[PDB]
């Protein structure tokens, strides 16, 4: 199993961490904790090429909780760019970030991705995001809440790791699930618990699915 | 998954209840799908995302199991689950599953029955 | 653990712990990883760790450890570099310069140690940045002479200019002062003809080294600012369009190069330099068709291979060609001689644009855009691109994306769904591709028709039946509405629809009658020109579409009624009236027929086909007949509402029946989606339902309010109280949605205000936090919106319901409330602007709040709350400004001038909130303005506390010099004097102001920035 180093970069708020949780475990974090410095996380992707390991190291974009800043792009073999289409500033700050980090790495496969495209009142419309062209990174509209296109950026980044366009993600295989008998000896806690996620509501009842 | 039989396919999300933050958190959307081994005609859940096709859920539809109501919800189930190996090794949740639709809530708490009966056999 | 060592100061650092603590961070995992990288932050962070950098780069075995001593070096030489005593920063200077020497001399740690080496380079940049050239003079001389004794100097000082260029060039407009930007450029270009002389030496003496390569990049720098005479009166245009396009090592970068090129700011006189700029063009054609591949070269094919830089390379040659072409195709359109060339280049791009990567494809299609629409209008021009063009019609047409009519789509297991979601990208690139067939249909309108119809012919025959090809051509053919001749249009349209229904019936299974059904559908919705002339044809696609209805895909019939409403809003007047061959107005009906139409419809679907006929209905306007039809049209509703409001008033028991609500709020869904289409026109229907339905929002109020107190906080949650709260907000979305349209506003207040704010206002007061509904506010601002200023009291009423209880809600945090947050800034700033008085009558202590509430909307990263609450602040400051020296203005301006001035200043300058910093700016532009026009009359200062006579002006200068002084201790006071100086002068000149807050801004972030700077403008 060969891994890669990937960076993520943006501005603070644009849901870099929201965007690895859910790859991570499925979940949708709604709460803005900033990261303080970087959390390294090992994700993993099936592919007809076999498993590919990224090492996402989700960087902080707040300036005061940068922490080692360009000091994490060291050795980064990819990279995400992230932004906000709700707030320009973050898009300004493209440029920046992208400067910092290709000064460390030169010669790597970058993702630009403008999140939160779930939100109806866009600031920064399709026609405006042309700084990818020029500097030859691959964009995507993303959002981590509805999940559109989040599978992209890796998809992307693992046909250029690997150097074979036609790689695809292949369902995992399904080993038969054991039959587990339950132990009273935690039981009391477990329907304790039980009874305590019935009276929790279910978060966005106003969803889809 | 090819010497198992689609007794059921639903389109779902799946939530487990995080104890120590209090919270629901999403674990995946997709198929819902209950699988009768062929060989030990045993009944199991297998869900996987979308996209990703990464697997959610993976347990036996035990006997011992029983549906029960979420406060907030008309169109979704709660249960205990004693071992889940979605993630790898065995672990226990509190599993909640919403469906686009009160009757596929009403569906899946039929079938899900139907395959806890076949189990015990 | 032992890792935590270094960071003890008062013992000499164990350098081999360090490169420990550096490799388990690097190169570890998990639990040790993290430690290791907590240590390593805190050790960066702290102020003296500086210190320890000299130490580092001697003795450490670890480039990654070197890495880090830089990075506390830039921090240092960015932030704090002239508090340091000479001796200090001379002496760093020296050994970030003697070390990168060194490591440039031993050409094994040249070829291994590039990140070291760059970012050591860098470091030296924000030396020269600090230093350059008023206390080193002599660097560009002594940089160009020890590049001839060393190759590897040589290219490693390319890399040290690039950076160089970049940092007073291109990064140079945020991060410096205007000044100090203007300074650095002016060095640079002062130095730059021996910059040039040795950058060009070094490419005519070299064919492909990894020198050459640096220099180019260097030179793609160059381009963006440097005078044209460099790039056209030498031989670097010949060098970068023959020599350096044939060796793929110096290709990308020479391409990228002669891209920035292509942008140099040039002369229009001059036949020479036209010449010149043909012929690098002409040369890099040539080198790409010999040495790369020929002009027939499957490119589609090419890219999807992905061998080497292949995708960056045709990548760049798009970007190349487009920007070359957009500004110089004129040049190549004349001269015979030019022809093919010109041919051959766009014959590249038309290659280019069969790639299957969307972003590439939007990039041509710009181009292509920027073509046709010359094409269009310049004279003499179109006869010469006929066949590009022909071909480019072909590519548009086979790659057209899905409108945002069409709401079904092919998914993953190869199965016909509904959209899950609206794709925001791919609707704008359909209206790109829409824009660009349009021009090209104008340009030959029988080409582009002779491919469609030949397109749907071998549909038609099933030899290219696909769901991707029925799709796309059907799609062209919407696209291009309103290019032809009523007569032309007329057999097309025709002989489309009827093909395509003969498509529909013929296929089998429910996923391709889906596919071409929701084809026919956005074919026929395009083209309402030719359903208004031909009834027939409107008539068979309307029962068509009720047709569509009834069928078991929900995108199918969602679509019929989208459709139907799209058709309708253009020939509403041929439904209106009763036509030849008819007994009766279509209108008539449809509204007899809604029952069965809409029988196999799920309520939304239902509640659009409502708000279609209701488009229909304000078509006819004697007044009496349209009364009419609305009471025929709401009959359904009005019916299931009279046995309705019976039951529930003989008994409020049926209420609790879950079936129940879900009858009222769609009942209530219908009224909301006809008074949308009708507006004003609705006021019969309302007026029907009126009283009674405040009463049912009264009755389902109480059930909510006694729900809560029986089961909790949790019962907000549950199915029931949501169905009930659900019907709350439909009734105000019925009320504000009138009252937005309104044309009878003395009815408004005389009718409808009164009970409307008694059912409404003291419930949301005394219903607890998470019972109340934020929609409430949402139809107050409505209401103050519309008739605030007939209503005096009425608006005190609405304050003093909803303002201290709401925000109670949102003053704990930022998060909490989010939709009330919203509407409450809203509320207040509608109020603010229409009925100002609302606030004179408020308490001294509530208007305290007021004012306590717009300052913290200013601290907002929400846009939608920081938008509004600058805007409150500047209108609140302007009202106040109107009433002239009056006791309430000369009051106001003494508790809460400086409150603003403050509050302004610390957003402005905290870094969290640079994204309302135009606003902020204008806010306080207008607060300093008020002062030095006299506008204040009272004095702001305290009796004694400054002398007697002393003026508003010179008490503002002192305040905010002492604001400042303490806010910004590491400020001199003559940076601050200078600063408040310019700022003050600058108040009606918004741009320059704005100029000088910025360089406020770099200064803050650094010690000892030159108070002169805020002379710039
Ligand atoms: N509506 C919407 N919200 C999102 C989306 N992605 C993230 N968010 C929210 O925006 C906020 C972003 O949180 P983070 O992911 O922590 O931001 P970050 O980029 O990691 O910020 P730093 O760690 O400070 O650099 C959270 O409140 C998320 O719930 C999205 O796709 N749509
Ligand atoms: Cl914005
Ligand atoms: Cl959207
Ligand atoms: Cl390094
Ligand atoms: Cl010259
Ligand atoms: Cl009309
Ligand atoms: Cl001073
Ligand atoms: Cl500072
Ligand atoms: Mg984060």
């Amino acid at each position: 199993q060969v891994q890669f180093k990937l960076v993520l970069v943006g501005d603070g708020g644009t849901g870099k961490t929201t965007f690895v949780k859910r790859h991570l475990t499925g979940e949708f974090e709604k709460k803005y904790v900033a990261t303080l410095g970087v959390e390294v996380h090992p994700l993993v992707f099936h592919t007809n090429r076999g498993p590919i390991k990224f090492n996402v190291w989700d960087t902080a974009g707040q300036e005061k909780f940068g922490g080692l800043r360009d000091g994490y792009y060291i050795q980064a073999q990819c990279a995400i760019i992230m932004f906000d289409v709700t707030s320009r500033v973050t898009y300004k700050n493209v440029p920046n970030w992208h400067r910092d980090l290709v000064r460390v790495c030169e010669n790597i496969p970058i993702v630009l991705c403008g999140n939160k495209v779930d939100i109806k009142d866009r600031k920064v419309k399709a026609k405006s995001i042309v700084f990818h062209r020029k500097k030859n990174l691959q964009y995507y509209d993303i959002s981590a809440k509805s999940n559109y296109n989040f599978e992209k950026p890796f998809l992307w980044l693992a046909r250029k790791l690997i150097g074979d366009p036609n790689l695809e993600f292949v369902a995992m295989p399904a080993l038969a699930p054991p039959e587990v008998v339950m132990d009273p000896a935690l039981a009391a806690q477990a329907e304790h618990d039980l009874e305590v996620a019935q009276t929790t509501a279910l978060p966005d009842e106003d969803d889809d699915l | 998954e090819e010497d198992e039989e689609v007794l059921y396919k639903v389109r779902a999300k799946l939530f487990r209840f995080d104890a120590d933050a209090k919270e629901w958190k999403e674990r995946g959307t997709g198929d819902c799908k209950f699988l009768k081994n062929k060989k030990t005609n045993k009944v199991r859940i297998l869900m996987r995302r979308d996209k990703t096709l990464k697997i959610c859920a993976n347990h036996i539809i035990a006997p011992e199991y029983t549906l029960k109501p979420n406060v907030g919800s008309d169109r979704s189930w709660v249960y205990a689950c004693t071992a889940d190996i979605a993630e790898g090794e065995a672990e226990a949740f509190t599993f909640a599953i919403r469906f686009g639709s009160k009757e596929n809530a009403d569906k899946f708490k039929e079938e899900f029955e139907k395959a806890q009966e076949i189990n015990k056999k | 653990g032992a890792m935590e060592g270094i960071l003890d100061f008062s013992n000499d650092l164990d350098i081999a712990l360090l490169d420990q603590v550096v490799s388990t961070f690097y190169q570890g995992s998990g639990v040790q990883q993290k430690q290791a990288q907590e240590i390593l932050t805190k050790f960066q962070d702290n102020p003296d760790a500086w210190q320890k950098a000299d130490q580092i780069l001697q003795f450490s075995t670890n480039p990654q450890s070197k890495f880090i001593a830089l990075s506390i070096l830039d921090k240092l030489i960015t932030r704090k570099w002239k508090l340091l005593p000479n001796d200090h920063r001379i002496g760093i200077r020296n050994f970030v310069v003697g070390m990168i020497i060194s490591m440039c001399q031993d050409d094994e740690v040249f070829k291994t140690q590039k990140n070291l080496i760059n970012k050591s380079d860098l470091t030296l940049v924000q030396i020269l940045k600090q230093e350059w050239p008023q206390n080193w003079p002599e660097f560009i001389p002594e940089l160009i002479g020890s590049s001839s004794s060393s190759v590897n100097v040589c290219e490693n000082n390319m890399i040290v200019l690039k950076l160089l260029s970049e940092e007073v060039f291109d990064f140079s407009a945020e991060q410096m002062t205007q000044a100090k930007a203007l300074h650095l450029k002016n060095s640079m270009s002062k130095e730059f003809e021996q910059i040039f002389k040795l950058c060009f030496q070094v490419l005519e003496q070299g064919s492909s080294s990894s020198l050459i390569v640096a220099t180019l990049e260097s030179l793609l720098r160059y381009l963006h600012w440097i005078p044209y005479r460099y790039i056209y009166e030498t031989n670097i245009l010949e060098l970068l369009s023959t020599k350096f396009m044939t060796s793929p090592d110096t290709r990308a970068i020479t391409l990228k190069c002669l891209t920035e090129v292509s942008n140099l700011k040039i002369p229009q006189d001059n036949d020479l330099i036209k010449r010149q700029t043909v012929l690098f063009f002409q040369n890099t054609l040539q080198q790409i068709a010999t040495s790369v591949m020929p002009v027939t070269a499957d490119l589609k094919a090419t890219y999807a291979n992905a061998n080497g830089n292949d995708q960056s390379f045709l990548q760049d040659l798009a970007m190349f060609l487009t920007t070359y072409l957009a500004r110089n195709r004129a040049l190549l359109e004349s001269d015979e001689s030019l022809r093919e060339l010109l041919l051959n280049a766009h014959q590249y791009l038309i290659q280019l644009s069969k790639i299957e990567e969307r972003e590439l494809f939007k990039t041509t299609l710009d181009y292509w855009h920027n073509l046709v629409a010359d094409l269009f209008y310049e004279p003499l021009k179109k006869h010469i691109y006929e066949e590009i063009c022909s071909q480019l019609r072909l590519v548009i047409i086979e790659n057209m994306v899905r409108p945002e009519e069409v709401l079904v789509v092919e998914n993953d297991e190869g199965e016909i769904v509904r959209e899950f979601v609206k794709e925001s990208d791919t609707i704008q690139l359909y209206k790109s591709e829409r824009e660009v067939l349009v021009y090209l249909t104008h340009l030959n309108v029988i080409d582009t028709e002779e491919i469609m119809i030949s397109k749907l012919a071998r549909q038609i025959d099933g030899s290219e039946w696909s769901w991707h090809n029925i799709n796309t051509l059907s799609w062209a053919i919407g696209s291009i509405s309103g290019t032809m001749s009523e007569d032309t249009e007329k057999r097309f349209v025709v002989t489309v629809i009827k093909d395509l229904l003969g498509l529909c019936e013929q296929k089998r299974g429910k996923d391709n009658k889906a596919v071409v059904a929701s084809d026919i559908m956005y074919v026929v919705g395009q083209y309402p020109r030719f359903l208004k002339a031909h009834w027939n044809f409107l008539r068979t696609v309307i029962l068509k579409l009720f047709e569509f209805m009834h069928e078991t895909h929900e995108g199918v019939q969602d679509m019929a009624c989208d459709t139907f409403i799209k058709i309708v809003q253009k020939c509403k007047y041929h439904f209106v009236i009763q036509q030849p061959r008819e007994s009766e107005p279509f209108i008539q009906t449809i509204i007899r027929d809604i029952q069965k139409t809409t029988a196999d419809l799920q309520p939304q679907q239902v509640h659009t086909f409502y708000k279609a006929c209701g488009i229909i209905i304000s078509e006819e306007r004697s007044v009496a007949e349209r009364n009419r039809l609305l009471s025929d049209l709401m009959q359904l509703p009005n019916m299931a509402w009279d046995t309705i409001v019976e039951q529930s008033t003989a008994n409020p028991t049926l209420l609790l029946d879950s079936e129940t609500v879900k009858i009222i709020a769609n009942i209530i869904k219908t009224n909301v989606a006809v008074c949308t289409s009708m507006g004003a026109d609705f006021y019969p229907q309302l007026g029907h339902i009126y009283y009674n339905m405040l009463q049912l929002y009264r009755a389902v109020s109480s059930m909510i309010s006694a729900q809560v107190a029986a089961e909790g906080l949790i019962a907000t949650k549950t199915p029931k109280v949501r169905g009930l709260r659900t019907i709350k907000k439909e009734i105000l979305k019925l009320v504000e949605t009138y009252i937005s349209k309104a044309r009878n506003l003395d009815d408004v207040v005389k009718v409808l205000v009164e009970p409307l704010l008694n059912a409404v206002l003291e419930d949301y007061m005394n219903n607890v936090p998470d019972a109340r509904d934020a929609e409430v506010l949402n139809c107050m601002t409505t209401v103050v919106e519309k008739v605030g200023h007939m209503i005096p009291q009425g608006v005190i009423l609405i304050l003093q319901s909803v303002f201290e209880c709401t925000l109670d809600m949102i003053n704990k945090d930022f998060t909490e409330y989010p939709e009330h947050r919203v509407e409450f800034y809203k509320l207040l700033k509608v109020i603010n602007e229409k009925s100002f008085a609302a606030f004179l009558e408020l308490p001294p202590a509530a208007f305290k709040l007021f004012v306590d509430a717009i300052c913290w909307a200013f601290k907002h990263n929400n846009r939608d709350v920081e938008v509004n609450g600058l805007q409150i602040a500047l209108d609140l400051v302007k009202n106040i400004e109107r009433m002239g020296n009056v006791p309430f203005a000369n009051e106001f301006h003494k508790n809460y001038f400086f409150i603003f001035v403050s509050e302004t200043f610390f957003v402005l300058t905290d870094s969290d909130h640079k994204s309302g910093f135009s606003k902020q700016a204008l806010l306080l532009m207008k607060l300093i303005s008020l002062v030095y026009d006299n506008k204040i009359s009272v004095p702001l200062y305290q009796e004694a506390e400054v002398p007697q006579g002393t003026s508003n002006q010179v008490y503002l200068s002192q305040y905010l010099a002492n604001m400042l002084s303490n806010a910004f201790p590491h400020l001199t006071s003559e940076q601050i004097a200078s600063f408040l100086s310019a700022l003050t002068k600058q108040c009606k000149d918004l741009v320059v102001f704005k100029g000088t807050l910025r360089d406020f801004l770099v200064q803050i972030k650094e010690v000892g920035g030159d108070p002169t700077d805020y002379l710039f403008a």
